[PDB]
RNA sequence: ACAGGUUUGGUCCUGGCCUUUCUAUUAAUUCUUAAUAAAAUUACACAUGCAAGUAUCCGCGCCCCGGUGAGAAUGCCCUCCAGAUCUUAAAGAUCAAAAGGAGCAGGUAUCAAGCACACCUAUAACGGUAGCUCAUAACGCCUUGCUCAACCACACCCCCACGGGAAACAGCAGUGAUAAAAAUUAAGCCAUGAACGAAAGUUUGACUAAGUUAUAUUAAUUAGAGUUGGUAAAUCUCGUGCCAGCCACCGCGGUCAUACGAUUAACCCAAAUUAAUAGAUCCACGGCGUAAAGAGUGUUUAAGAAAAAAAAUCACAAU
RNA sequence: CCUAUAUUCAAUUACACAACCAUGCAAGAAGAGACAAGUCGUAACAAGGUAAGCAUACUGGAAAGUGUGCUUGGAUUACC
């Protein structure tokens, strides 16, 4: 787009290559951070960019940002357990806090490629159905087999019509 | 237009098609009610030949019967479209050529 | 351990709205919503019913809430949890002093 | 589902008790619901026909409360018979009459609905059942001096194998498997038997419902 | 869609084109139709013969297994095409079928040696 | 282990700001030993005047 | 959109309409055979035929398949699942009502207030609080099946179905009325799915094999339709002369027509060619001094940005 | 109630009941457009011959005229 400090931002790409993908008891990320200082020019660009990112993966988790209550910018992950998971950033920089929290709360590369190849798995090459679940439609495409009879037309040793004649003499 | 006006406001949609003199339907089957002369807008001089139909719609509406000599009296069955003769202000229908009552154009011999 | 919750919102964070009713906090949550055509995320506010035994709840507070696993009414369906920002009187988690604010009311330099 | 401009509906659950109490009120008494024409084979109250295979049945035979209607106590204690059981199976089978409740609105009391104990082919149960297809013009009764003789019955073992080879794939199927894990073991693999036990067709099932534990 | 009872059962459906049938070993609930709604699809038939003269049948033996030890009942046919692939014992009504075959081909005959003379 | 190395982290953090707090609370007592030596001389001179 | 035609003596800019592309119906002209897919006017009323049977009686199924889109903004996706069914000793598997919600969801704010839509007590009763939703669209009005391995709803109507109108094809075929809309009142369970029976086996207007239809793609046994002023490929000769008439926009008709009617010739499609109506696509991540737009002014609620650091207050006619 | 079961009741009662609307017709009234015969003036475009226009008030067959504030979307041609 055109409107906004940073167009690249609210693109489809952006959004897809931030990889921090929370586990299954994260349930909110309460992100609290002051307008001033330079102290906090970390957690503010962090609350600028990397937010929609891990928003996008984690559609689930609430995140809420707060300005200007504490004097301290953190954050304060909820889980499911009822644990309170707080991270202190002060002079923390923007990929720094992004490590930071993939480190303490977040899923191993082994973890999501266990998960896709699971997925994969629903899609079967060897079944039959519609294009948007299944590869193929009919089995007479298939190279081996007998064509379709909207393709190439069948003998007249196959047609039911045929059949049914001989059986009426 | 923020993008907080562009949010608020939604992505603009198109507005639906308005239906013209037939309602929607491609052919119309009407009775005819009065067979007359109009003349053309300023620019252009003709004597047009319209006829005023009963549409099974229930409405009464002006059509221009194309083509040159016709033979259509009352209570005449023809079929109307949805043709607008730029000429002609307000008449939006044409008698179709080739129907019940209105057969098509016979040449000159 | 047969204690389960039908909804969503496991547990949620919000601000008071009204305390008007008798232990019972009206507690607004906002979330973040993507517009599929800005595709720029926008704060939906969603209105919660929750159950305050105590009553200690006033206008201002920020409000952690659970799923409760029964709802005692077709509103109520959440209880309170915990109090994370009282409004007016903040303590920092991080260093446990009272705030005003972005000012220290306690510095923590100064231990006695 | 659940909207918030739901209908409070109140006819449809109006209807729910009239039928409920319709259900009870006018409920068909078994004695005309099981009767029949024996000309046509035709069941007046239902309105269906007799099977054909039953046709010669129903005019040289007589149902249970047929012949119960004739003794003191309506059959206390009394073994009761089918000719199907008599044709099929040459082992007694016999149903032991302990409680019997016949209908008072047949005006001959050929009707009734009769509890007791089953004993096929020599096994006997050791549970109240009750006794099904009563109306079935079947039943016949053995008289005192053969009590104690149809009772008779020698119990020999079954020469039913208790294992049997597996089908060709599916037995090459375990054959890869333990090979895989290293089962050196040339062992042929069995099917078991002891539980693919099943009654015959000619077994009656239970009428009464069904506990869940 | 809402159903009073019924019960799952893996079965073929017919989803094919004009004089060309193929069908789908399915698993589905009895009161849908035939090429409706299913629970997960198993394998596929083909009732013609290819160009190499083979019919090719699929099994998923594993889900089928695991569908069947679940609760699902069997159609005729696919207890035929399972009997024949060797992981079901062999459906006595092919049993049957190839021995009234084998009675027709002795009638055949006899009365063919009959004709002649 | 993650939420123990959390915790620990944090205790370095606020060690480092509690170092950091410290020498910002000197620059602050070197704030008020400027302001008050100026706030000395203006009020001197006003009072003068109205003297 | 790779655009083009079109405002003006003329140029630039802004701005609307139309053409060029694809699909579906009806109408006109023409038409030869096959294959495949689909058969689409009606929730207006139906003559007649068939469509639920199985079985040693009991019983089991009997809008299940199939048909339709009237109502509902209905709904999409997601948790919990009562209950029903298959087999077991339990446990498991399918359908899954009701209750909801993280989120999404037609137009209309000239629909801005709805009017009882909320909470605690301990018991399932008394009472006390003054509440609840809503401009982030509540409460209203209109329209419509749909986000499709599919899903939702209906079965003559009264939303329901005790009862009242009243004798029911929104099953397969067919008949009246209506409409621009036009398949056989035909054969079978051989193969699938369903129901029954332990079973050989029976039924199934579902389904299969067919009959009809240029509605559409392919092969060919076939050649007709449209157009020839610009957009936009292509006209020679006659007749009329602002008359007859033609056009999607500009526009053409002068005893002066490559635009009207006919002939020749030519161009593009092709068993199809045009016309009409529907669609897919098409408005603004663009602007607001003169073309439509900065609302007569200040403060404030909700809401939003505090992204690096600074400041506040002085002659003169505020009120 | 020496084995165990049968029957019954689920119908009424008090009030507004076409108000509110939707679709056509209607004695009639008014408006807008196209304005193929026209009649009456010349309001605006040139300091359009009284400079135009905005808000408002009054008056007049009519375009319009005038009063009070406001604008140049008019000039004062510029050592005058
Ligand atoms: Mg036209
Ligand atoms: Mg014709
Ligand atoms: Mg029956
Ligand atoms: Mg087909
Ligand atoms: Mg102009
Ligand atoms: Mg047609
Ligand atoms: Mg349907
Ligand atoms: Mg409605
Ligand atoms: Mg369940
Ligand atoms: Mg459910
Ligand atoms: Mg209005
Ligand atoms: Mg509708
Ligand atoms: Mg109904
Ligand atoms: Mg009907
Ligand atoms: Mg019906
Ligand atoms: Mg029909
Ligand atoms: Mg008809
Ligand atoms: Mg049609
Ligand atoms: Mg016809
Ligand atoms: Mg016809
Ligand atoms: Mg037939
Ligand atoms: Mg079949
Ligand atoms: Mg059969
Ligand atoms: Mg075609
Ligand atoms: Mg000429
Ligand atoms: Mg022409
Ligand atoms: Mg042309
Ligand atoms: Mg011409
Ligand atoms: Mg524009
Ligand atoms: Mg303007
Ligand atoms: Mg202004
Ligand atoms: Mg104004
Ligand atoms: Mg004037
Ligand atoms: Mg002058
Ligand atoms: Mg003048
Ligand atoms: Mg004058
Ligand atoms: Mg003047
Ligand atoms: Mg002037
Ligand atoms: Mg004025
Ligand atoms: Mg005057
Ligand atoms: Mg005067
Ligand atoms: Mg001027
Ligand atoms: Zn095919």
């Amino acid at each position: 787009p055109m409107k906004g400090r940073f167009p690249i931002r609210r693109t489809l790409q952006y959004l897809g290559q931030g990889d921090v993908v929370f586990k299954d008891s994260v349930k909110v990320m309460t992100v609290n951070y002051n307008t001033h200082g330079e102290l906090g020019e970390g957690a503010r660009k962090f609350v600028f960019f990397n937010i929609p990112q891990i928003q996008y993966k984690n559609p689930w988790v609430q995140i809420t940002m707060f300005k200007n209550m504490t004097p301290s910018p953190f954050l304060r992950f909820y889980l499911d357990s009822g644990e309170q998971v707080l991270v202190d950033v002060e002079s923390k920089s923007n990929k720094e806090i992004v490590e930071h929290i993939r480190k303490i709360l977040g899923k191993n590369e082994e973890t999501l490629e266990k998960e896709e190849q699971e997925k994969k798995q629903l899609s079967h090459p060897a079944h039959f159905g519609p294009r948007k679940y299944c590869l193929r439609e009919c089995m007479c495409e298939v190279e081996g087999q007998v064509p379709c009879p909207g393709l190439v037309p069948l003998p007249k040793e196959m047609t039911g019509k045929y059949k049914a004649a001989l059986k009426a003499t | 237009a923020t993008l907080n006006q562009m949010h608020r406001l939604g992505p603009p949609k198109h507005p639906p098609g308005k239906m013209g003199p037939t309602a929607g339907r491609p052919q119309l089957k009407g009775v005819v009610l009065r067979t007359f002369i109009r003349k053309p807008k300023k620019p252009n001089s003709a004597n047009r030949k319209c006829c005023r139909v009963r549409l099974s719609t229930g409405r009464e509406a002006v059509c221009f019967i194309p083509g040159e000599g016709h033979s259509l009296q009352e209570h005449h069955v023809v079929l109307v479209q949805g043709g607008r003769t730029q000429d002609l202000p307000g008449v939006k229908l044409t008698v179709v050529r080739g129907k019940y009552d209105c057969g098509h154009v016979q040449k000159k011999k | 351990s047969i204690a389960r919750s039908s909804v969503h919102a496991k547990w949620v964070v919000g601000k008071v709205i009204g305390t008007a009713m008798q232990k019972t906090a009206k507690v607004r949550v906002t979330r973040l919503v993507l517009d599929p055509y800005l595709l720029k995320y926008f704060n939906k506010r969603k209105t919660y019913f929750a159950h305050d035994a105590l009553q200690q709840c006033t206008v201002g507070d920020i409000v952690l809430l659970k799923a409760l696993p029964v709802p005692r009414t077709k509103h109520v369906k959440h209880e309170l949890a915990e109090i994370i920002f009282k409004v007016g009187q903040v303590i920092d988690p991080v260093t446990g002093k009272p705030c005003a604010g972005t000012t220290y009311l306690e510095s923590p330099i100064s231990p006695e | 589902m659940a909207r918030k401009k739901v209908r409070p509906r109140l006819i449809a659950e109006l209807a729910r008790r009239v039928r409920a109490l319709r259900e009870q009120r006018e409920r068909p008494r078994d004695s005309q619901r099981y009767a029949l024409d024996y000309e046509t084979m035709m069941r007046p109250h239902s309105g269906n026909r007799l099977p054909m295979r039953a046709w010669a049945d129903v005019r040289h035979e007589s149902r249970l409360l047929q012949l119960l209607n004739r003794l003191p106590l309506f059959g206390l204690g009394r073994l009761v018979t089918r000719k199907s059981w008599l044709w099929q199976h040459d082992e007694p089978c016999y149903w032991r009459l302990t409680r019997v409740r016949p209908d008072y609105a047949a005006e001959n009391l050929d009707h009734g609905k009769a509890w007791g104990i089953l004993t096929f082919k020599g096994k006997t149960e050791s549970e109240a059942r009750e006794i099904e297809q009563v109306m079935y013009h079947d039943w016949r009764l053995v008289p005192k001096h053969e009590e104690e003789a149809f009772t008779a019955f020698t119990l020999v073992p079954e020469d039913t194998p208790l294992s049997v080879p597996y089908p060709p794939l599916l037995r090459a199927m375990i054959l890869a498997q333990r090979q895989k894990y290293g089962d050196t073991s040339t062992e042929e693999p069995m099917l078991n038997l002891e539980r693919a036990r099943i009654d015959p067709w000619d077994y009656p099932a239970k009428l009464e419902a069904k506990t869940k534990t | 869609r809402a159903y009073r009872g019924g019960h799952l059962t893996i079965r073929l459906a017919l989803g094919g084109c004009t004089n060309r049938p193929f069908y789908r070993i399915v698993a589905a609930h009895s009161k849908c139709p035939r090429d409706g709604r299913f629970v997960e699809q198993l394998g596929s038939y083909d009732p013609l013969p290819n160009s190499h003269g083979e019919k090719l049948v699929a099994l998923n033996f594993d889900r089928i297994r695991h569908w069947i030890g679940c609760g699902a009942h069997l159609s005729k046919p696919v207890e035929k095409l399972l009997g024949l692939s060797g992981f079901y014992p062999l459906h006595p009504m092919m049993i049957t079928n190839a021995e009234r075959l084998r009675r027709k081909r002795a009638r055949e005959v006899l009365l063919a040696s009959q004709k002649t003379d | 282990e993650l939420m123990a190395w959390n915790q620990a982290e944090n205790q370095r953090l606020h060690e480092l700001r509690l170092a950091r707090l410290r020498q910002e609370a000197l620059e602050q007592e070197r704030r008020q030993a400027e302001e008050a030596v100026l706030q000395a001389r203006e009020a001197q001179a006003w009072a003068q005047l109205k003297e």
